[PDB]
């Protein structure tokens, strides 16, 4: 009772969070959600004209 | 869980409840059915359904 | 909270260690220092800074 809140108040409990959720973003959107990509027209956009 | 008509709790309650284990630092919830027999300490992670 | 340098604790949880009050349904938010004078239950309602 009086362990838990120790590491509640030091913020180890964030740091541990952190290591075991997000240090590990690995699959997709989580890294390539911020970039770029500019264009190139195909046919499937423009068809119904 | 308990079983009906015996009580029994199995799995990691009965562990804790029968004498068999000393301490379970583990993804176990605080529910009600759960504090007549066994102690927690204070929350360390919150979460839902 | 405490005073500096002598312990003297203002406020309400003066209340509860001072045989003033008998129970404080209160915003009350659960840090170290207060463990060791008056007992919580557990967390009704979490927030944060
Ligand atoms: N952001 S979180 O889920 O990982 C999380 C959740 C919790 C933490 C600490 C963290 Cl880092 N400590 C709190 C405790 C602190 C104090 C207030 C309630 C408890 C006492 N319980 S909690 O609300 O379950
Ligand atoms: N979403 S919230 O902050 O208002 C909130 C926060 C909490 C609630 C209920 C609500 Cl609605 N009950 C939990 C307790 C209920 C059970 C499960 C964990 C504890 C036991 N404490 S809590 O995590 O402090």
């Amino acid at each position: 009772n009086l362990a838990v809140l120790k590491l509640s108040e030091q913020g180890v409990l964030d740091k541990l969070k952190n290591k075991w959720w997000y240090d590990k973003g690995e699959c997709g959107a989580k890294d390539s959600g911020s970039k770029e990509k500019t264009s190139a027209l195909s046919l499937s956009n423009v068809a119904g004209v | 869980a308990r079983d009906a008509d015996t009580k029994i709790w199995n799995g990691m309650v009965g562990e804790l409840v029968y004498g068999k284990a000393d301490i379970a630092i583990a993804p176990l919830t605080i529910t009600l059915v759960r504090e007549e027999v066994i102690d927690f300490s204070k929350p360390f992670m919150s979460l839902g359904i």
